[PDB]
């Protein structure tokens, strides 16, 4: 908005203004270490308690 | 069955074929229909194997 003013020698024009906006981008990470171990009996099959 | 032998063929068979390698992925350039099919399962390889929430990632691990 805008005060409309008249002691003010030319009235002032109507504003508008553009504003751009930028996305920051934040990448996460996490490592997790697996035995062979657990790799191999997960692939095998069990048969016995 | 007069006896009963020491091992298992049935065992060493799910144990071997627990150990073959993972066949090659086909990609047919000469038929539609083919062509498709294989590049339906492109996208639902590349899906299991990069998708965290799955163990399905750890298993082609």
């Amino acid at each position: 908005p805008t005060i409309a003013h008249g002691d003010g020698r030319r009235p002032s024009k109507q504003r508008t203004f553009i504003v751009v906006k930028n996305c920051h981008k934040h990448h996460i990470s996490t490592e997790m270490e697996l035995s062979m171990l657990d790799l191999e009996i997960l692939h095998s099959i069990p048969e016995t308690p | 069955m007069k006896v009963q032998g020491s091992v298992d063929r049935r065992r060493l068979q799910r144990r071997i074929a627990g150990l073959l390698p993972p066949p090659a992925r086909r990609l047919n350039i000469s038929r539609g229909s083919e062509f498709t099919r294989d590049v339906r399962g492109l996208v639902e390889e590349h899906a299991q194997a990069s998708s965290l929430s799955a163990a399905a990632v750890w298993r082609a691990g």
